[PDB]
Order: C-alpha cells, then structure tokens, then sequence
C-alpha cells in the first residue's frame, strides 16, 4: 500500500522542525556505543588481569577508575538522550498543533459545526499527542539499532573474526525470517479483521443498550453473548499473536544462539578443541569475555526498536487523520479591506446569492431579497430549508458568489474586522466560553461602566434571576453552561447582544429549546431591540409574527413568498400550510 | 490497595493459567541470567585450564548447559507470551461479565445522573485498564522478586556476603525506588491531568463558541490564553519525562554498582579460597545479567496507580444499590391485562382492551419509567391486572408488558439478532412475515435476515427504526403495549402508517401511548390530556371535542 509510504513521508516532513534535537539523539546514540564498547574492554581487561595473570585488586586501581568513570558516563548520556528525545517530539506536536488551530480558526464556525466538538478534541488533543513516541523514542532508537551494532562489530573484528561473524552472520537472518514469519501473520490479521472488528465494540454495543434488554427481559441471555462474544475475540486474536509472537521470538533465538555460540567458540578454543577464528596470535580470555559482555548488547538495540514499533502505527493513525484534515481544499470567504463607517441602522440589498459551504456544495439557490434601515424581517420555513445559511452569510461565515450588497457596499469587499464592529447575533445556543456570567455579558465591551453593564443586564431580564445564583452577578460561569440552564444560559446570551450598538441583529432561533418562562423573557427583551436598528429573525414560532415587516419563506434555499404577515397568512400559499402544520402538534 | 480485593478475587476461577504465565516469566528469566553466567565461567574455566587441561576439564557438561539454557530462554519467551496473553483475554472476559451482571439491576436508575456516552466510555476503559493488573503490574513485580530470591539463594552456595550483596543491591532497588519515583512523579503526574483536561475545556469552548468570539472580537484574546495552558501543559511533561530520564539513569548506576561491588570484592575471594579462578566471572556475569530482572519494575509499579484509580470507579459504580427489588414470587404471566392506576397525583384506569392516547405537553415518558418498574413510584399504587405491579417478578413483568422506547437501540448484531431480541423462540419465517406487515421491506431483501446492523453494519433511518421497534413490540407480544411518542420527528406519509399499524395489529391489547402530536386520535379509546402530571379531562375524541376542553383549542 502507498498509503504508509505517503503517510510516513508527512511524519519525516513535519520532523524538520525537530531536526537539531534528532541530530543530537543521533549524535548520543553513537557515544553511547562507544561507551558500551569501552565499558566491556575495561571489564574484559580488569577479568583478564585477575583471573589469568592473578594480580590483586589493589594494583588495578586505574582500570577500576576507567571503568567507574564509562558507568558513570553511560549514565549521563541515557539521562541526556531521553531528555533530547523528548525536545524533539515537544517542537513537533507544538508546531502542529498551532497548524490545526489556525486552520481551524481560519475555516471559522462554518466548518467547525460539521464535527462534533468532542470530535476536533480528539484530533487536536489525542492525535497530536500520539505523534511524541514516533520522534521521541521511535525515529532516535532506529538510529541507535544501526549504529551500536556495527560499533561491535567493528569493535571485535580486531580481536577475532570468528566471534565478529557469529554477531554479523545472524544481522542478514533476522529480517529475512521476520519477513518470512511476518507474511504468514498477515495472513490470519487479514481474515480476522473484520470479524475481530466486529467483536471490539460488542461490549460497549451491549452496555450502551442495557434499557433494551431490561425492557425485554434479556439481560440473563445477554451475558451467554458476552461469554461467547469474548471467547471468539481471544480464540480468533491469539491465532494472530501466535504468528506474531514468533517475530519476537527470532530476535530472541539469533540472542540465544550467539551467546551460546561465543561462548561454545571461545570455551572450545581455549581448549585446543578449535583453531580458527584468531590471527595465529592466540585467542585470550580478555577476547572472549569482550565478546560475551557485546553479544548481548548487539541484540539490545533491536529488541528496544521491537517495542517501539508499535509508536510508528499509531503515529501513522494519528498523521492519517492529520493529513486528510490538512490538505482539504476548503475555500475561505475572502476578505476586503473597505471598512463602513456609517454606524447606523445599514440596508442590505441581494440578488443572486448563492450561498455555498467551505466544502463547496451549495447551500442557498438563488436568493433575491431587499432590507430598508430600521426595518426588521422574520426568515420562516422548514428545516433544512436553508434559513439559517443566509444569517451565517451576513455574519461573514460562509462564502457566497453574486451580491450581497450591505448599505451599498458589497460584503466580500468589506473588511471582517471591521464589520463584525456593527454586527451583535443571537443563536438558537448560546455559547458561553468566558470565565464569569459576568464576563460572558462583558465580552461584546471588554472595558464598560457598570451603568449600561447594569443597563443591559435588566432589559434582558437577567437580573430578574441573579439572587437565585450563589454568587449573583460574578457566578462563575460553569463549562459548557452546566451551572446555568438552557433557559437561564439564554437570557445571558441576549444581555450582550443588547449591550454593544449594532447596525445590524441577526437571531438564530433565540426562543427554541428554552423552558416555559424565559421564552416570554427573551422575547419580550428582543421584540423590543429590535426595532432600534435593522433586524432579521429565523423562527418556527408563527403565532405572533403579526407585527414583523416582512416574512420571508424559503424552502430548499429560495425565498418563495414576502409581504406582510397577514397577506400570506389566508392567501393559502406554503406560509398558509407551514402555518397549519403546527396545529398538528400541541 | 485495597480497591482491588474484589477484582484480584476474579483471578481464582483462572488461578493456574495466571500461574503458569508467571512461573515462565521466571524461568524465562533465570534461563538469560544463567545463560550468561554459565558462558561467564566456562570461559574462564576453558581459559585457566588451558591446552593442558583438555581432558581433565570437563567441558561437555558447561556445553549441554549453555545449549539448554538457550533453548528454555528461546522457548520460555514464547510461551510466557503465549500464556500470559491467553489468561489476560480469559480475565478480561470475566472482568465483562462481571461488571455487565452488576449493571442490569441498576440500569436505568443508578446511571441515571451519570450523562451516557462518556460514563460507558469510562466503563469499556476502566475494565479494560484493571485487565492489564496481570501482565503490567503482576508479572513483572512478582517475577522480578523471586528472580532475585533465586539467584541470591543459588549464589549463596557459593558466597554468602557476596550473594546477600549482589541480593541485597538488586532488592533493595526492588522495593525502594519503584516507590521513591511514584513519590516524586505524583505532583506532576495530578499537575498534568489538571492541564490536560483544563486546555480540552478551553479548546471546546474556543471551537465550539467560535461564531461567538469571531464577531464580539474575542477568539484572538481567548486564543493566547489556550496557548497558554499548552505552554503550562507541555513544562508539565517535560518535568515527567525528567524524571523518567533519572530513573533509567540511575538504574543504569544501581547494575554498574553491583557490577563494580562484584569485581572488587570477589576479587578478594569467592568463598573459602583466596585467587578464585574462574568463580570471579560467574559472580561479575551474573550482576551484569541480572538487572534485566529489574528492567519493568518502576513501570509496573508507576502503571498500578491507575489500576487503582480504574478499580474504584468501577467498584463505586457496580456497588450502587437497585432502586427497585423484584420479589421471585414466581406468579404466572397474566393475559388480557387491565392497567388501573390511582394517586401515581395522577389516577386513570385502563380496561383489558382500551386504547388510551395520553397528551402531554410539548426526554423519556416518566410514566412509562414507572411501569415498567425503572423506579417505584412516590406517591401512589400501579397495578397491572387487579394486582400490584411490585408483586410480579422481573421474567413476569418484562412479559406482560411490550413497551416501545422513544430511543430506538439498534443493536450491532444481524437484523435476526435485531428481532429474536423480543423472542428469543421465534422461527426464522415469523421473522420474516412480520418485517413484512410492519413495512421493513428493504430490510428483507438481499439475505438482510443475515445482514449486519447497527455499528460496523448498516445504519436505519428514523422512520425505519420505529417500525422496527414497533416489529420487537410485536414480536414479543403482551397484553399491555406502552407506546412512547412513536410518531415524533417522523414523515407524514408514514406517520399515519405507524398509526394505522398501531390501531390493526396491536388491535387486541390494551395499548396505552404518550404522544404530543395530535394526529389520528380518533380511534383511541379515552382520550386523556395531561400537564404538568395533572389530567384536565378524559373522554372519546367525539365526547372530548363537543364540550369546551383543553383537547378543543388544538384541535
Ligand atoms: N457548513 C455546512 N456544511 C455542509 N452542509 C451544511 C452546512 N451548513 C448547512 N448545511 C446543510 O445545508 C442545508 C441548509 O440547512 P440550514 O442552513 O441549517 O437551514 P435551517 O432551516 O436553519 N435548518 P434548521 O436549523 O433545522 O431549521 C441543510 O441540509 C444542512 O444540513
Ligand atoms: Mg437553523
């Protein structure tokens, strides 16, 4: 598949920034050999010393202090290079996690909503951060599992070839029968995907639905499922790690037969048994004990580099979602550079609209519509009918190709800045992301005086419940609005449409989704703000529209019918039947 | 520590398999401490007894020992995989139906307050998490140890001052510094949940208000300061791994220590004898072999921390008490059942064949929790045919009555396993010529008896589901059906087809529903309108609609 091949170049391309912090792990890994190399010539040497030659410990003081002294700096370049490690996946996830935000921030709320929120945490949270062991342990230990090895190699060589072949003569054989081994555990991870696909989430497909089996009486026969269901996930997933166990296993048995085979070799050739191997100087034993401490530590990279492998998969999950995100072709709404500075009630005028999603697709058909200043409007239809794709268009979210001329100046020419200066909006929910209730409603103005902060507080009938909360007019607005509720979360959301001047209102659906008592509230402050400046309405509450200026029904994104309420109320036209509709339900 | 008494209970009903795979992890890892401690004196022997010595040395026992001592490390590697996976996937297994056993009673009610989704999320993790207490925190620790104990106890047939120090080194690292660097990481390691969880609610509130702060000119001040809690997040796991760094520093110098210790003071003598030979090499090898015993221990110990975090989560939550006890009476199933019920303060009476249609004004129906016992009720007395309705056990109740949920769960399983979920007994054509009556047409066709729903399978539509709970209700047929707004947020063209099919299948039982949409309310026997749990008037469509009510203005 070219899939991991174009997937493990993006990780090699987003590892640039990190590429000093690379070099040095690649630098500390090769002292690191050397230090192992030397660690065991010393050893070797001290062994030798004692054990042939018999000389006491106290004669050896300087081979002792080279030795403690290479222990002591192994130790130091570990405690360094796990340090330098981890600098390098830090630079990377922190570089790509401010790409993810800005190209997020930038397709704006339009392409944000097409995702749960709890969807994009995953990707800027979990994604991001299963990239770390990939540059972190991963890519330094597949430097360190090339290098090391061929230092004892180079390293035994001088002394004898015959225990620098047995280490070299198994590096051809390991990955020719990991492959060979790994393409028959391809077989049974390719049979069993999907039937092991199916099985992973049994438990949770259970358990998400324990109403549906108390409400049937099989919830004692759906425990004979999970006994049976879990059976099969470990008879059908211990035939793959059968298969792949055995790829672990080749590493251990070429560790195995090399130290047996140094030892067997040097044991044997010490004896006269052998005589190859050496250069005709003889084989001594400080030789054979250096090649026995390396035999060991020629196998240790790669056995390190086999428990990391699983950090290249899921940084190869994680850079596959990460690089379809990165490289969609969204188109953004283009920004001028006019700025409008009449600071009154301003007049949109439209023609041709054609409203179209950051994806491209098409939201609102041809939309042909006039707004003189002052005068509010009230959007009705079905839903998805394309209601609210032309307030999200009049924010500045959405990209549309014909003319929407505001106060005579086209939008596309207007600069988002500065327009967003004279726009305050309500939503159907009222997203609360400051700290305080109070901060909430001073986020329009961060710097008010508290008589028009009081001000637009009463007119929202938001004091009418501040007793009731612990703390009043400072209660610490809650996560997601937990504290509050929907009710209560909604009247804070109109407090700061009301309290910054707007040259234009857009309401969502600011009634729907609230209790009994607050919707008379929201409306009642509302209806009344109003009329201060140029308004539109989205809604599905069509019993009081009696006063609104016009009604504009869309559906399928083309606005149908106009006029005032009463005209299309009885002219049985679709307002006639949307209107009867709702006496279907109470 | 005590969390986990109920969980490391479960290990007995798989006690020799949980065993096994930790006596191959000891002999697994005495297999490459002794293979390298036989080649370590072998070849000192071999060299000290020289050419002269090649037939008073015996060198065909060392031989067949470092040859099986190669072949048990190959082989116990393997196994040792094998087996301690295979009983990992057989405690997972009784970890599931444990915590599924412990769940049921308490179904709707105990997890009622916890928001679903993520509370399930958090079970599937936390049962999955006290499954890795065997291979991650068991069988390393306990291995580890009695490694030591073996190797301490083998070299003390040879040096007891040097065996208790090549012992005493090795555990006393065992038992001091997996905890000393849990001590010292537990700052950090709370300081970096904190961070972790702070930065996901300033990230959702940054996306999801993004319309908001766009326009109120707050998304770049409310940007910095999420910048800033990724700044205080990423020196929060730079000060972990600083400590993981001197972890493996230090252990690195705990096994040069006891290398160190080794050559110096078995230098001296090994034992009785001055000048030991070759018995300076198998007490240096075996310090230099003996710390790959230690290698997983500090991670053991770190990762058990969160096995007890998992354990009490879900012993918190499967130790909640059931709001309802069913009495095992044994009463038999009842048949034409006649619901009556007062003072629930609402009271209403249904007859054995009463079609009752109940309009509530514009969640889940609270009076349909209370037949089907979800939670007794406060006030009044339910009673299902003349007779209590806490006098009937779980398996009678679950079948005199066939409640359709307003949350259609479609299960993952086949669309057979869909259906044989209200009766389990049914043959494969009853099946068949009820997805039929019902209008589950394409369902039927290419084998969908067979094909897979639900996730990882196809996904029905809304007005697909519903006649799909109405096939389960059907199915498994009871005298008494409470519908739950079974026409809501449903097509008209179909929404008098629920209705049409509700009125001639489900002809002979007394159907009670709870809607808020008017339509089709002719047929239904007693029309009762309800707010705020209060009947304001009862009677037959006809009856309801000559006298001025509340059922006049909407119609
Ligand atoms: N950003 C987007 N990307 C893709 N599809 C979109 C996007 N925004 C809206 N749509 C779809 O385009 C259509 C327009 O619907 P919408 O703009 O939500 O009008 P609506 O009347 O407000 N819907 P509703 O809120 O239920 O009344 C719907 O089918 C939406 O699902
Ligand atoms: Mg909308």
């Amino acid at each position: 598949k070219s899939r991991q091949k174009e997937l493990t170049r993006w990780l090699k391309q987003q590892s640039v920034i990190s590429q000093r912090w690379l070099n040095i792990s690649r630098l500390l890994g090769f002292v690191s050999g050397i230090l192992i190399i030397a660690q065991a010539w010393f050893m070797a040497r001290i062994l030798q010393h004692m054990i042939m030659e018999n000389i006491p410990r106290e004669a050896l003081l300087l081979p002792f202090t080279l030795l403690v002294l290479t222990f002591v700096l192994r130790a130091w370049v570990v405690w360094l290079r796990e340090r330098v490690g981890y600098h390098a996946g830090q630079h990377i996830r922190f570089a790509i996690r401010r790409q993810v935000l800005d190209r997020l921030q930038q397709a704006g709320p339009a392409w944000i909503q097409g995702k749960p929120a709890g969807s994009w945490a995953t990707l800027v949270l979990e994604q991001i951060d299963d990239m770390h062991d990939y540059y972190a342990r991963y890519l330094p230990q597949m430097a360190l599992a090339v290098s090391v090895p061929l230092l004892i190699v180079v390293a035994i060589f001088p002394s004898n070839w015959a225990a620098a072949l047995i280490l070299l003569g198994t590096a051809p054989l390991i990955p020719l029968f990991m492959a060979l081994v790994g393409m028959g555990a391809a077989d049974a991870n390719r049979r069993n995907f999907l039937a092991l696909a199916r099985l992973s989430g049994h438990f949770l497909d259970r358990l998400r639905g324990m109403e549906t089996l108390r409400i049937f009486g099989r919830g004692e026969a759906e425990i004979e499922s999970i006994r049976s269901a879990s059976e099969d996930f470990r008879q059908r997933t211990m035939e793959v790690l059968r298969l792949a166990f055995l790829s672990s296993g080749i590493l251990e048995f070429f560790t195995s037969l090399s130290i047996a085979l140094v030892a067997v070799y040097f044991g044997f050739s010490y004896l006269g048994e052998l005589d190859f191997g050496h250069y005709d100087t003889g084989v001594t034993l400080a030789a054979g004990f250096l090649a026995l401490i390396l035999a060991p530590e020629f196998f240790q990279p790669l056995r390190d580099l086999g428990t990391f492998y699983h950090a290249k998969a899921q940084a190869v999950g994680a850079a596959d979602s990460l690089k379809t995100f990165m490289e969609t072709p969204l188109a953004h709404p283009q920004r001028g550079e006019a700025e409008l500075a009449s600071t009154d009630p301003v007049t949109i005028e439209a023609e041709e609209l054609f409203i179209t999603s950051p994806e491209g697709k098409t939201l609102a058909g041809p939309l042909n519509f006039t707004l003189p200043a002052g005068q509010r409007a009230v959007l009705v239809g079905r839903s998805g009918s394309g209601k609210s794709s032309l307030l999200n268009a009049l924010s500045g979210f959405l990209s549309y190709q014909g003319s929407l001329r505001i106060n005579g100046i086209e939008l596309r020419d207007l600069s988002p800045e500065s327009w967003r200066k004279h726009l305050s909006w309500v939503g159907q929910n009222p997203q609360l992301p400051a700290a305080t209730l109070r901060d909430n409603v001073l986020l329009a103005r961060p710097d008010a005086s508290e008589q028009e902060l009081q001000a637009a507080l009463d007119n929202a009938w938001v004091s009418e419940f501040l007793p009731l909360l612990p703390q009043g007019v400072d209660t610490p607005v809650g996560d997601q609005a937990a504290r509050l509720s929907v009710g209560q979360a909604q009247r804070v959301a109109v407090a700061r449409a009301l309290l910054n001047p707007c040259s234009l209102l857009l309401l969502d659906e600011p009634a729907a989704s609230l209790d009994a008592h607050s919707e008379q509230r929201v409306m009642e402050a509302l209806n009344a703000a109003s009329l201060r400046q140029t308004t539109l309405m989205v809604t599905h509450q069509l019993e009081d529209l009696a006063d609104w200026d016009v009604i504009w029904v869309m559906q399928d994104g083309r606005i149908i019918e106009q006029g005032r309420y009463a005209e299309l109320s009885v002219a049985g036209g679709p307002f006639a039947t949307l209107l009867a509709h709702r006496q279907e339900e109470i | 520590m005590r969390a986990l008494l109920p969980y490391l209970a479960l290990y007995k009903r798989h006690k020799w398999m949980l065993s096994l795979g930790i006596v191959l992890a000891i002999v697994t890892l005495l297999a490459s401490i002794g293979l390298l401690t036989l080649s370590g004196w072998f070849l000192s022997a071999s060299a000290v007894a020289g050419v002269a010595g090649l037939y008073s040395f015996n060198y065909m026992l060392p031989a067949a020992g470092v040859r099986g001592a190669a072949i048990t490390r190959t082989a116990g590697r393997y196994f040792e995989r094998l087996v301690s996976h295979d009983a990992t996937f057989r405690v997972l297994q009784h970890l599931r139906i444990y915590t599924f056993s412990k769940l049921l009673p308490l179904s709707p009610a105990g997890l009622a307050r916890y928001r679903q989704g993520e509370l399930l999320n958090r079970v599937v993790a936390d049962v999955d998490t006290l499954d890795h207490l065997y291979l991650r925190v068991i069988s390393p620790l306990v291995g580890a140890f009695v490694v030591i104990m073996v190797v301490t106890i083998g070299l003390s047939f040879l040096d007891f001052t040097l065996a208790f120090t090549l012992g005493g080194i090795m555990l006393l690292t065992l038992f001091l510094m997996p905890p000393l660097f849990y001590r010292a990481g537990k700052s950090t390691g709370q300081n970096l949940t904190h961070l972790r969880g702070q930065y996901r609610q300033q990230l959702t509130a940054w996306l999801q208000g993004q319309a908001e702060l766009t326009i109120f000119g707050a998304s770049d001040r409310y940007r910095t300061q999420l910048e800033n809690t990724e700044i205080q997040w990423l020196e929060a796991q730079r000060r972990q791994s600083e400590l993981t760094a001197l972890s493996q520093a230090i252990m690195l110098l705990i096994g040069a220590l006891a290398v160190i210790l080794m050559l110096w003071m078995a230098s001296g003598g090994v034992g009785g004898n001055a000048q030991p030979g070759a018995l300076i090499a198998l007490f240096v090898f075996c310090a230099l072999a003996a710390f790959e015993a230690l290698a997983p221990v500090t991670g053991a110990f770190q990762h058990l921390g969160q096995v007890i975090a998992s354990a009490v989560r879900i012993s918190d939550l499967t130790d909640q008490k059931p709001e309802v006890t069913f009495p095992d009476t044994q009463t038999r199933v009842a048949d034409r059942v006649s619901l009556t019920l007062r003072d629930v303060g609402i009271s209403l009476q249904v007859n054995a064949g009463e079609h009752i249609a109940i309009l509530g004004r514009t969640g889940k129906s609270t009076l349909l929790q209370q037949l089907t016992r979800a939670w007794d009720p406060q006030q009044g007395e339910i009673l299902l045919n003349d007779s209590p309705i806490a006098s009937l056990n779980e398996a009678a109740l679950r079948q005199t009555i066939s409640v359709v949920p307003q949350r259609v769960h479609l299960f993952s399983a086949t669309l057979r396993d869909n259906l044989l979920l209200a009766s389990p007994g049914s043959s494969d054509e009853a099946l068949s010529e009820i997805l039929r009556r019902v209008g589950l047409e394409k369902l039927l066709e290419d084998a969908g008896l067979n094909s897979w729903l639900g996730e990882g399978g196809r996904q029905l539509s809304g007005g697909e589901l519903r006649r799909l709970a109405i096939a389960r209700a059907l199915l498994h047929d009871a005298p008494l059906v409470l519908l739950d707004q079974p026409t809501e947020g449903l097509d008209a063209t179909t929404e008098s087809q629920i209705l049409e099919l509700l009125a001639e299948m489900m002809r002979e039982k007394t159907v009670l529903m709870v809607t808020h949409r008017l339509r089709g309310l002719s047929r239904f026997q007693q029309i009762i309108v309800m707010d705020n749990g209060q009947i304001i008037e009862q009677g037959t469509h006809a009856e309801l609609l000559a006298r001025q009510g509340r059922y006049y203005q909407f119609k």
